[PDB]
This record gives structure tokens, sequence and C-alpha cells, in this order.
RNA sequence: AAAAAAAAAAAAAAAAAAAAAA
RNA sequence: GUGUAACCCCAUUCGUAGGAAUUCCCAGUAAGUGCGGGUCAUAAGCUUGCGUUGAUUAAGUCCCUGCCCUUUACACACCGCCCGUCGC
RNA sequence: GGCCCUUGCGGUGCUCCUGGAGCGCUCCGGGUUGCAGGUGCCCGAGGCCGA
């Protein structure tokens, strides 16, 4: 896992402003909805065949 | 002159009373001939096919005993009804070594699985003593009076034990002292192959006070033992035709692509007879038979002393 | 000598997995050799490679082994050494059990039985392959009766197992005297599926290659797949009259488990065969008979 | 197998060399002399030691092999051997092994969390 | 450096008085050790317990009476109260006294029976050093034992006062009435 | 500097000095690149 | 029903003796019978062209294949037979 | 005494020095069992090489010149200003 | 430059122990307490062995740290003895001159072999071999 | 059984050239994450950046 | 197929990344 | 031992067991102690694994109680005939 | 320990005698060199594999 990083060492993560995280939330909803539907479709050409 | 065995003879060794001489051969017998009339009297042979490495006879002359190559088990037979007695097992490993002790009739053989056994004869139940050790054994030799025994190990040190209490009595290192010389074909340097080789011969004085050491170098060391100090080191030969002599090879003979000893290697094996086969470390067969190592196969001290 | 022991097992399983091939293919090879001696029709499944089978039936000799079989490579010196068997019970024995285990000594020849103290599993198999023991014997005990048998071939051979029902001791009966020892005669009934001769191939191979005229029977009976242990010894008062005398303990067995592996490899060796006590046709089927 | 089969000279002739090949390890199993034709110049080369250190998983590239007993890191019994031509016999394949005091063992024993310096090095 | 039991008791100093038992009791410089538990295996073959050093054979030899088996340390503190108590009470090495004790309580020739079911007839024979080595270690022990048994009294004192009366010679110490009768037996079937 | 396991320099089997019969194999690794455009022969 | 001892290859000294005794049936009269048989069978070996030329094809290429094994081998154990002894003084065998 | 292969000081012979004046000369016997040093002042010691413990003094008529040692042998040359040799 | 640090292991039944040895002032320390905490102190004097027979100044130039698992106390106890020998001797072999190291082993194996060579009990039986002597047994 | 049969064959003085820089811990072949290995320059730049 | 590790997202999901079985 | 520790150790207080017969046991063995599993049989106040602490005596004779065999490979050396009965 | 235009630090380019394996050279001498029988050698790929 190597979770541990010093206090000196450790750097202050990213502040995303609100219209990005509006940008970044649509992607992946968007592409979890397309993911579902292309595993769906999966099946359904395998009991097909 | 006795040729009935086919194969090589590895082990030899007088009766302590008789006139008589028993050898271990190759060919999975133990034979033993008579000086009276000249003939092979006994011969033993195990029930199942394996090969002899050593032998060893008892002072009184009614046991013999032997050890495998494979079986990895002592073999002992009675001199004179000729069966076997019995077979002895428990070591792990082909056995380097078997000697009596020549006052109190047990017998010590040592192992490639870092252990020296001992075996009591006369002894109505079966009483056995194992001797751990750091390192693979490879030989085994009685003081003349056989109360201390010296065990050869291949990280090259001498051990001596006291049987009857199974305890070190003493330790000698002597790795440094066998100067060993690079072959012509070996890549590796003269320290590297020292690093691997133990002493693999070892022979008490008629007194004791002094030990014996000998392997594969032109050199025989004499220790003594309670000191475990270096007395002395015997040079057996300065033939320099005879391979892995020197310790640095000579730069004269290098040039761009290699010393080249393939050239000198078929100008020698030139001499026919036979035909050079790969893979035969020794005999007619071997390449590498016109100029052999220096190796000192064994040592042995005279009864008297003289 | 450990290596030896890991390159020797994986050159015995090898051989079994063809066994049948070889079967197979051996016994192709008679129907073409049977098809010339007698001018008739090569088989049609033969007609291909008929001259293939042909060379290798010319190459054949007796000088050859021979097809492998796995019983034989389990038991190699069966009849060329005498066995030496190994004796010893379950951790904290009861004063019965040991009663039990000192019998079992006499009624194999050359037998010895040790004492059971802390010694792991693993060690006595380990300790027993070390100083050439062929069998390996561990009884169990239930209440100061005994109840279970394990009897294990050292040399990777199979492990068998059994329970046992009626047991009565010598120690039980008074005055009986000491055992006559000698090697004895084995005879074995019952036996006829093929279930049934490897098991009493187990139970012969325990014992000594007896003389002639010696007079000790020992008897396996099977009976709806219950072996009987009877242990008798008889003299022939006159021609055709013999009088037979029990000595010994009288016991019953129960097979049920066959494994290919040693007693110190439950876990990877593989079941011969084992007895299903919930099949449906569970209650009235027999195995060691036919 | 010209000579009769049934013949007492083909039986003795048919053991002894059927025993000799399998010690060597040439032919698979001591069977018919069926198995004798199947012996072929690359049956030598799979018992040389190089090879057989790539069937023990001691190596796996064939010039790894080929480089390790060059360099003296192998040794069968007491002897260290260094000549690849080295024909290993069944029973002797059981004792190779890395020799003492060789780097290549004390990575092996590093690895395996069992180095102590007081036996590898003495 | 000079190796001296629990760290304060010397073996320099000890010495023997009996020629015969000199080889059969492990006093001396090579066997001295710091304390009686060394785990070694002095019951692996015939003779070589004549090597355990005698306070580590009395320390075994008191384990086994009156005591649940396998119980060493409490055996091993037993035998340092009992020589610190015996070091207060008469001022010299215990060691000495231990030695003495064991010398004094060894018999010289037993009687070996000849026995049936009506009567039993003796010869008065030779022991061996070995056996009247063990014979006085078991008397001492098995005397402390019967002393400590159901009394206001440790195990450490009687096995103190064993040892001193053993060693001064006193006929009040059970195994020297146990010698004496054994010897009168044996003069009395010569 | 010094090398071992070392071999005599011989012909190769892959080389083109031989006919294309004689020779081994191509040893060559194909991999369909993902910007790569899919082409395939279907007839209506 | 019992375990069947198998055969040996591998004769002893105190069974070959037995047999020697048990057919014939004055030890010297039992050992020149068998004498004459192990002559008549070696002079039959050297008869067969084919047998002696199979032979020495054998010994050639088993004298090779245990040096490629550094001489480790499976053994053949030894057969006993009878050998002609004179009576004359030991000085000729040396 | 000092080591070779690491150069550290193994102990010296004598409380606080062997000799009162200059030492001609040391040896060491073959089996390093004997020590033996010479001094100006005419004395001549021989010592313990493990434990360093003083076992024997000679007295020498002229004070010592050179000194060598036939090990094997363990034969001792001395040579003295009066210009004789003693062995 | 780089410190010199070896690590040596030491086994007595199912105790382990391992012991490291680098330079130092003279520290040996057991799990974290010093040698005189360990349990039980009845065998304390085992646990001391080495050190009386070798003396501080040889302990001065370096320190010890041993950590051990598994087993009983005894078995403890013997392993800690085992792995602190054996680390000391190999110390002196890598970083000082051979000729102390061949002293001190010496020593230590003239006292009790149990402190530098582990010997495991085996099982050995006059039961595996048969009925009488060797020789002599049927003929 | 799969598993604990492949155990029985394992050859100790088995070699690898993945054994030389991975150390076994508790038996567990954990393959340790690689290391960055910044360099003290670029070390002040991610602080100035961070400020 | 599966046990992991590294990122984001939503009130868990998603992309890459290794080992093991087959 | 992956199916959704006691024992021991230090210190404190208190304070005077099983006949006659019979069975078993030789080294990590006898004896004490704890901790798991229930594994296609057997097992419930039982059965089996695993570890911890770890001894006294003995290494040899046929005297009693018995068992297994025998009394027809010519080195040197040693040794130099088992007996009785009834049938054919 | 010693060092004083220094370094617990590092690198280069030439020289360093072949055992058989640079033989043959004081003088003298070197000119007239004054068809027995031979038939060789080479030609095998099947894995108790590893990745
Ligand atoms: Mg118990
Ligand atoms: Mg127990
Ligand atoms: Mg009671
Ligand atoms: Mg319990």
């Amino acid at each position: 896992k190597a979770g541990k990083v010093p206090k000196d060492r450790r750097r202050p993560a990213v502040i995303r402003e609100p219209h990005e995280r509006k940008i970044l939330a649509l992607l992946d909803a968007l592409s979890t909805v397309h993911s579902q539907k292309m595993k769906k479709a999966k099946e359904q050409r395998h009991l097909h065949n | 002159t006795f040729t009935e065995h086919s194969s090589g003879v590895t082990g030899v060794t007088f009766t302590a009373t008789g006139y008589v001489v028993v050898t271990s051969s190759m060919d999975g017998t133990v034979r033993a001939f008579d000086l009276h009339r000249y003939r092979n009297f006994r011969t033993f042979t195990s029930p199942r096919p394996t090969q002899f490495s050593c032998v060893a006879v008892d002072a009184s002359g009614e046991i013999v005993s032997a050890g495998a190559q494979d079986s990895f088990e002592i073999f002992v037979w009675s001199m004179q009804t000729g069966r076997l007695l019995d077979v002895l097992s428990g070591h792990e490993g082909p056995i380097s070594g078997l000697c009596f002790n020549p006052m109190k009739s047990v017998l010590a053989s040592a192992s490639w699985d870092k252990t020296v056994r001992l075996w009591d004869m006369f002894d109505s139940w079966r009483t056995k003593e194992t001797l751990a050790l750091t390192s693979d054994a490879l030989a085994v030799t009685f003081r003349p009076d056989g109360a201390e025994l010296a065990v050869a190990t291949l990280n090259s040190q001498i051990t001596f034990w006291d049987p009857e209490n199974a305890v070190q009595t003493g330790s000698i290192e002597g790795r440094h002292d066998l100067k060993t010389g690079r072959k012509e074909l070996d890549k590796i340097t003269a320290k590297h192959a020292a690093k691997g080789k133990a002493f693999t011969a070892l022979c008490y004085s008629a007194d004791g006070h002094s030990i014996l050491a000998g392997g594969m170098s032109k050199f025989v060391c004499i220790y003594h033992v309670r000191e475990q100090i270096l007395m002395k080191r015997f040079e057996i030969s300065c033939n320099l035709s005879l391979d892995a002599m020197e310790e640095f090879l000579n730069r004269r003979k290098m040039t761009e692509f290699g010393n080249l000893a393939l050239i000198d290697q078929d100008a020698g094996q030139e001499d026919g007879v036979a035909i050079p086969l790969p893979g035969v470390r020794k005999g007619d067969m071997s390449s590498r038979h016109f100029k052999p190592e220096i190796r000192v196969t064994s040592l042995r001290f005279s009864p008297t002393g003289r | 000598m450990l290596r030896r022991e890991a390159r020797l097992r994986r050159e015995y399983l090898y051989r079994k997995a063809r066994e049948e091939a070889q079967r197979s293919a051996q016994e192709r090879k008679e129907r073409l050799r049977r098809a010339l001696e007698e001018n008739r029709l090569i088989p049609t499944e033969l007609r291909r490679e008929a001259l293939a089978l042909q060379g290798s039936l010319e190459f054949d000799d007796a000088g050859g082994e021979g097809v492998t079989s796995h019983v034989d490579d389990e038991y190699r010196w069966a009849g060329v050494e005498d066995p030496k068997v190994m004796i010893t019970t379950s951790r904290d024995p009861s004063s019965r059990l040991k009663m039990f285990a000192k019998e079992l000594k006499l009624v194999f020849p050359g037998a010895q039985r040790m004492n059971r103290g802390r010694h792991e599993v693993g060690a006595l198999v380990r300790a027993c392959k070390a100083n050439g023991v062929t069998d390996l014997l561990v009884v169990h005990e239930h209440r100061g009766t005994p109840v279970g048998l394990i009897v294990s071939h050292l040399p990777f051979g199979p492990t068998a197992y059994f329970t046992l029902c009626n047991v009565v001791m010598r120690h039980d009966i008074p005055d009986l005297g000491t055992m006559s020892e000698a090697k004895p005669h084995l005879i074995t009934h019952g036996f006829s599926s093929r279930l049934g001769k490897r098991v009493s191939d187990i139970l012969r191979y325990l014992f000594p290659v007896p003389k002639d005229d010696s007079h000790r029977v020992i008897t396996f009976a099977n009976q709806d797949d219950y072996i009987s242990f009877r242990h008798h010894v008889y003299k022939k008062t006159d021609h055709r009259n013999v009088e037979l005398t029990e000595v010994g303990p009288r016991f019953e067995l129960k097979l049920y488990m066959i494994r290919l592996g040693t007693l110190e490899q439950e876990a990877t060796a593989d079941v011969e065969w084992r007895w299903h006590p919930y099949t449906n046709t569970a209650r009235k089927r027999v195995f060691l008979s036919t | 197998r010209d000579l009769p089969e049934r013949d007492q000279f083909r039986v003795r002739a048919s053991a002894a060399l059927l025993d000799k090949l399998y010690a060597l390890g040439l032919v698979p199993t001591r069977g018919s002399l069926e198995l004798c034709d199947f012996v072929t110049a690359s049956s030598f080369c799979r018992r040389r030691l190089p090879t057989v250190l790539l069937k023990l998983r001691m190596a796996q590239h064939l010039q790894a092999a080929v480089a390790f007993v060059e360099q003296g890191h192998v040794r069968v019994g007491p002897d260290v051997v260094t000549d690849p031509a080295f024909l290993v016999t069944r029973s002797m394949e059981d004792f190779v092994t890395w020799v003492d005091s060789s780097k290549i063992k004390r990575h092996v024993l590093e690895y395996n969390e069992e180095r102590d310096d007081f036996d590898l090095e003495a | 450096p000079d190796i001296k039991l629990f760290g304060k008791w010397s073996t320099d100093d000890v010495q023997i008085n009996d020629i015969s038992l000199q080889d059969y009791i492990a006093v001396k410089e090579k066997y001295a050790k710091y304390l009686p538990h060394s785990a070694g295996r002095y019951a692996a073959k015939r003779f070589r317990k004549a090597q355990c050093p005698i306070v580590e054979r009395l320390t075994n030899s008191m384990m086994m009476h009156g005591r649940n088996n396998g119980k060493k340390l409490m055996t091993v503190r037993i035998v340092k109260h009992a020589f610190e108590i015996i070091h207060l009470l008469t001022g010299e090495n215990p060691l000495q006294v231990l030695v003495n004790a064991i010398i004094n309580s060894g018999p010289r020739e037993d009687s070996t029976r000849i026995g049936r079911a009506g009567t039993v007839r003796r010869q008065a024979v030779d022991v061996s050093p070995l056996r009247r080595v063990n014979q006085a270690i078991w008397l001492l022990c098995t005397g402390a034992r019967e002393a400590a048994f159901r009394n206001i009294k440790t195990i450490a004192e009687c096995l103190a006062d064993e040892l001193i009366n053993a060693a001064k010679g006193s006929s009040n110490s059970y195994a020297i009435k146990k010698k004496d009768e054994l010897e009168r037996v044996a003069k009395s079937n010569r | 500097t010094r090398k071992y396991a070392t071999m005599k320099r011989m012909l190769s089997l892959r080389d083109q000095r031989l006919k294309e019969k004689d020779r081994l194999k191509p040893k060559k690794k194909e991999k369909k690149d993902p910007s790569a455009l899919k082409e395939r022969e279907v007839p209506q | 029903d019992d375990v069947v001892r198998k055969e040996k290859p591998k004769e002893d000294a105190y069974e070959y003796k037995k047999r020697l005794t048990l057919d014939h049936e004055s030890l010297a009269e039992i050992y020149e019978q068998e004498y004459i048989k192990l002559n008549q069978q070696k002079t039959a070996e050297e008869e067969n062209p084919e047998h002696v030329e199979i032979q020495k094809m054998m010994d050639s290429l088993f004298l090779k294949l245990d040096a490629l094994s550094n001489f480790h081998f499976i053994p053949k154990p030894p057969v006993p037979e009878i050998k002609v002894v004179s009576n004359l003084p030991a000085i000729t065998m040396e | 005494v000092y080591n070779m292969q690491s150069g550290i000081h193994r102990g010296s012979f004598g409380k606080d020095q062997a000799h009162k004046g200059s030492v001609r000369g040391v040896a060491v016997d073959g089996l390093n069992q004997l020590t033996v040093t010479t001094g100006s002042e005419g004395l001549l010691k021989f010592w313990n090489f493990k434990n360093k413990i003083l076992i024997h003094s000679v007295s020498l008529s002229s004070s010592p010149n050179i000194m060598l040692l036939h090990r094997d042998s363990g034969i001792l040359g001395l040579a003295l200003d009066d210009f004789s040799i003693s062995v | 430059g780089p410190l010199q640090s070896v690590q040596v292991f030491g086994r007595k039944k199912t105790a382990t122990a391992v012991a490291h040895c680098k330079r130092g002032n003279g520290l040996i320390k057991v799990n974290g307490r010093p040698l005189e905490m360990i349990e039980p102190r009845t065998l304390q004097y085992k646990l001391l062995e080495p050190v009386l027979l070798l003396g501080k100044e040889r302990f001065a130039g370096v320190d010890i740290r041993v950590r051990v698992k598994g087993g009983g106390h005894v078995a403890q106890i013997y392993a800690i003895r085992q792995s602190i020998s054996k680390a000391l001797v190999a110390y002196y072999q890598k970083y000082v001159d051979e000729a102390s190291k061949k002293e001190i082993k010496d020593i230590l194996i003239q006292y009790d072999r149990t402190l530098l060579v582990a010997d495991p009990r085996r099982c050995e039986s006059k039961k595996f071999g048969g009925p009488g002597a060797r020789a002599r047994y049927q003929k | 059984k799969a598993l604990r049969k492949k155990a029985l064959e394992k050859n100790p003085d088995e070699f690898y050239y993945k054994m030389t820089r991975v150390k076994l811990q508790d038996g567990v072949h954990i393959i340790k994450e690689t290391k960055e290995e910044v360099t003290p320059e670029q070390l002040k730049l991610m602080r100035t950046q961070d400020v």
C-alpha cells in the first residue's frame, strides 16, 4: 500500500473551481452509463450466439 | 599382480595380522587375496547391484565393511563365513570414508550430510553415535592408539574429536596453506578456485603428534596437532609440464585472442592410440590426458615409522 | 536423500499416468499379431499404422520389462526381501491399547513396537524411511477397546484405513501360554472383485515368505465387506484328520479408504477408493465381492 | 533384434544394454528394445550439465547456465566442475547444487530470509 | 578467568581423597560450569554419565524424588538454597562437603542374592565405582526427601543437614545407616 | 571486459541470402495500433 | 496362498554347491562334471560367428559409454565358475 | 607484538619494559611457544608467547651484538662484542 | 565509511533469535531490554555465559541487539546465547583479524559446543535395529 | 490441494534474477514501490510552486 | 477468471496497472 | 487450526492416598501442563493432532518361563564321527 | 605519527626479456648433388524440459 508520506514531503492537493467539477462530474457519470450499456449488450450477443 | 577385478579399484587395505590384502572395486565386489598361495579365496558382493567406494577391515580381521556410491548404506560381511552380516543405514548421501578403531572395534563413517557416524559392532543393544559438522565431511582417520579422531570438512578445516566422549578437542584452519594454481583452460583465477577446494587426504604420523594433509596441489602440509600450527610444507614435484602447478600463468604466452590452449591440446592428443571423447575427466578417452592435473590421491605412513 | 525421495515420487506418479495408454497400446498389438498368425483380414482400426506395430512386435522380446503396473512399482521388493514392520499407537495410549500393540508385534514376524510420546506424525515417517522400514501400523482406541487401524507402505505406497469391530485379546483369556512365532502360512478367502484383489495384496505383503512345513495359519475371510482375522495352528494326529487350536487375537476389519500417498500426506495424496455411505443404493451394495 | 527371440544370448545382452542407457537417462523407461532406436545425438545433449541446470530451475537461460559452470558456481558432490561438456547420471543429478561461499547462494539465502554470516563465510 | 558455581563457589580448592572415585566424580576444571543446567545427552551411551558434573547429577536425582517430574528450575533453586545454608552453618566450601558426603555414603561391598521360593541366600560381592556414586546420590536424595516429609521444615534445610552429617560421617544421617547395614550384611554373608 | 558462454560466429537461419523456403521465420510481432483504422471486406 | 519367492539373477556360492551335489548324486568327481560342461558351453560361443561378432560390438560400445558417465553404472553380479589350478610351486604366479 | 593483518597492538612483554637498555635482537620459536630477546645490559630472557610470562634469564659475559634463531633445530646463535660466538 | 554490521541466527527447538552486531560501545539488548531483565532469572548465568568467558574488553567495541521469537523460556534463553556468541565470532572474523576470531572460537568450543553449533535431537532408538548385536545375529 | 502439491517439488536452491532485488517479508513476496529519488534542487522547486 | 496497488467521481462506481490460475 | 496459554517465577498470610494378586514401560522415553480440530469410518463426561517442561536404572547371561534353528565356498590358523527304537 | 602549492577523491597515453616458439655469425669450411605395395571421410529431428 505504502500510504505513508512524511509531513515535510507532502504537497497540498489541487483545489478545483466549481465549474471544473461540474464538467468532471458529467464525464464520469456519462462513462458509467456508457460502460454499463456496452456490458449489457455483450451478454445479449453471447446468448444469441 | 592380481587382475581379477574388471573395473577400477577404489580402496585397498592389509589385514592387521596376516599377509592378506582386501580390495573394493567399482565392479561391486570386495575381494580378499592371500600372499601364501596367491589366490582370491573370498569375494563379497551386495544383494543389490551397487558400486563400492572404500574398504575397511577390523584389526581382528573377522569383519569386512564397505560403503557405496549410491545406495547410501554400509555393508558388513563376515570374513570366515562370507555371508552378509548386516546393512547399516542412517546416512544421507554417499559415504566419503570408513575406518575401524584399531583397539576398540567400532566403525567410523563420514558422509556428505555434514555428519560422521560411529557404529558399535560387538554391542548387544546396537548403540550408535552421530557427530554433526558445519560442512560436508570428506575423510576420517584414527590415531594409532585410537583415542582421537580427525575429520576433514569441505570448508578445509580439520576437526579433532574424542570418539568415546563425542567432544571436539580441537580444530585446524587450512584453506590458505593449500596453494593451488590455475589450469590452462580455467576462466577463473587461482583464489576463486581455491575458495571452493579443501583437503581430501589425511594421515596421522606413527606417534600421532603430527598430521599430514594433502589435496589437489603440489604441496603436502605437516601440522602439529596440539599446537594447531603448520610445522612444514613439502613440495611433491616441480615438473611444469603438469597442469595447475603454478599460481600465475605466464604472461608471455598471452595474445590478443587468448592463450590459445586448444592448439597445444590438439598437438598433445596427436599421440593417437584412442580417440578423445567429450566429457571424460580421466583415462585414455579423456582429451586432457597428455598434461593431467597435479593431484595427491592418497597418503600413508609406515607402521614402522621410518 | 530428500531430493532423491522427491525425484522418485514424480517418476512414480508419472508412470501411473501412462499405464492406461500402454495397456491400450499393448492390447491393439496382439489383435494384429493374431491377424498375421492366422491369415485373416486386419481389423479396420488397425488397418492404418499396421506396419509400425509389426516393427515393435519384432522388437518385442523377453528381455524387456513390459507394460508398467503401479502395483508392481509400489511393492517392488515384496518377494526378494522380508518386510520390516513398525507398530505404534496414538498419543497418550490407554492400558488396554498398549496390550493390543504388544500383541500385534507377535503376530507379524519381525515386527517392532516403539513408544509414541510427543513424536509428530511427520517425523515418524521421515525416520522410518531413513532406516529402511517397509511398513508402518498405527492403531487407535476408544474407551479401552481398539477401534481403528492404519496400514502404510513407506516408499510412497498405498495407505489403507480400517475400523475394528469385534476385538478379543489373548490378555483376556487366561493361561494360554506362548505363541509359535514361526513364519506363517496365509489363507485368503472370499476376495473376488478387483478391489478385493487390491486389498488382499496389502495384507499379504505384511508377511515374509514362510517355510513349507510351517504349522502356523493366518486366515483373512471376507463376508459382506467385513474381513475376519483368524490365527490357528494345526496338528496332524493321523492321515486326513486334523485338529485346530486357536491362538492369538480375534478381530474384524472394514475398509473405507485407500490413498496413494503415505500417512504424512493427507493433504496432497489422491484417493483411489472411498466408501460413500450416503448414496441412495449404499445399503444394498458390496465392493469386495462380485 | 535379428537374433532369435528365444535365445539366452539375446536376453542377457538386451538387459545389459537397456540398463546402461537408463542409468545415463538416454531412455525414459527400461522397456523393450523399441525404445533403443529413439536415442539420437540430441539425447546426449539433454544430459549435459548446463541443460540440467535449466531443468532444476537454478537457471532460466541456456547462456546463463553455461556461464555459471565456467565461473565455478556449481558443484557435483564435493568436486566443482567447470566443463560444460559433462554428462550427469540420474543418481548424480540429485547432487548438483550451488558451491558454498558463492555470491549466487548468498542471493538465494538472502531472498529466503535465511542468511547468517557465520555459516556461509565461516 | 575462574569458573565458580553459582558465581561464588570455587572448584580449584576442591580435592578428592579417594583414588578409586577420582575418575567418576566430575568437579574439576574441565567440568566446571556456572549453573547445574546444561541440557546435554548424558544418558545416550553407557558410562557417559560419568562425564556429567556431580552437581547436575544431584539436581537430576533430586527431581525424581517426591515431586512431579520435569520441574528442574525448582530443583536448581533448592540446591542453591541448600548450598547457601551449608556455607552459613559450616563455613567451608559446599562443594567439598558434597564430595566428602558422596565419598562417605558409597557402599564398598554389597550382597548378591540367589533366591528361590523357600529361602534366599547371599554372597558378598564388590561394587563398581559408578554404582557407588549412583547409590550415594540416591541415598542422599531419599534421606532428604524422607526427612522433609510431614514436618515444618523445607526440603532445603533437610538436604543441607543430610549433606553436613554425611560429610562429617555421623551416624545420625540416613545414608550412613544404610551403608553401614549393607556392609554389615555383606560381612555376615562372607 | 571478458565474455563468457561465447559461441563462434555462424550463419543465422533468418538471413535473406537463404531462400524463402529455407528461411526459419520473419520473427515479426504485429500490434494493432489504436489510431489505425479497421478495414474489412463485407459483401452487401 | 503365500508370498511366492521370486527368482534371483544373483547366485551365491552356497547354493551353487547345492545344485552340483543335487543332480550328480567324490568332490573332485562333482567338479569334474561341471568343468567339462563349462568348457563345452564356452566352445559353443566361439563356434557361432554372429554371437562372436555381436559380443565384440558390445565391448567397444560399453567401454565408450561408462567413460561418459565417469564410471558410474549399475554393475553385473559375478557368476560362479570352476577354474583349474595345477600342482606346481607358487613362484610361477609371481 | 602487532598483528600483521590489522596492525592492532596485541600486548607487550614485561610489566612496563622488557629490558633496561636497548633491545638488540628478538626471536620467536617455530611453534610460537617461546620468545627470546636480548638487551644491551647483557641479559638473555626467554618468554612465553601466548601469556607473556617470564621463564628464565641468562647473564652474558659481554654485550650481545647480533642474534638469529634456527627454528627447526632450535639452535640459537649469539655474537658478542668480545669477538666470540656463543651457541 | 559504511557501517560494519553482521546479523546471525540462533535456533533451539521452535525458538529462533536474530542478532545484529555493529560497531559500538558495549550495549547488549534483547527485545529492547537489558540482559539482566530477561526472565526466568534462574538461568540468568546461562545467559551471561559468553561475556564471563571472554571478558568485557572484547565486548566493549560492539553493540548487539537480539530479537527472539517462538518456543518457551528455556529454548529462548539457549537461542539467545547461541545467537550472541555466533554474532560476535562473525563480527571479529569480518572486521578484526582472524587470530582473535580463532582464539575466541576455540574458547567457546572448548567450554560448550552448543554456543556455536546447534545439534537437533532426532529419532534414534533400539527399536529400529533388529534384535542382537550387529555381528553375531543369525550367524 | 493444487497449491500444496506444488510445494512438494519445490527446490530450495532455485534462483531467479528477480530474487536479487526483492526480499521476502514473512514469506510473502511483496513488490515494494519504486523510489522517486528527488534531488535538493527540485525539492526546493516544489516548495516554491506550493507557496 | 481472479487477489492487489495507484487516480478521480457519486451518495460506491469509473480509467489505467501488476501478479496468479486457466 | 479462514465455508457468508497454563505450568512455571518472585513476594504475602496461615498452619498439624487405596491390600492379596496382576498389567505395562528404555531417550525427547516415563510423568505433569495447555491449546486447537470433529475432518464422507469410529468418536460426546469421548476421540485425535499440536507445543511446552523433561527424569532414575540398564547396553548382558540362559539360572527359571519360553521361542527360532541345526548336529554331514578345503587361503593361514583351529578342529577331527551326536545317540536310540519300530517298520518295510 | 611525520606530508604544509592540499585532497576519506578519481582517470588516462607509452615501457617493462615467448620454456618448447626470432634458429643459423671467432677461425676453418659448402665444391665436381656426383617410380615396391596405399578405397579414405561424412550422413538421426521424438524432450520425465524452462520461459
Ligand atoms: Mg504420557
Ligand atoms: Mg508428553
Ligand atoms: Mg497408587
Ligand atoms: Mg494434555
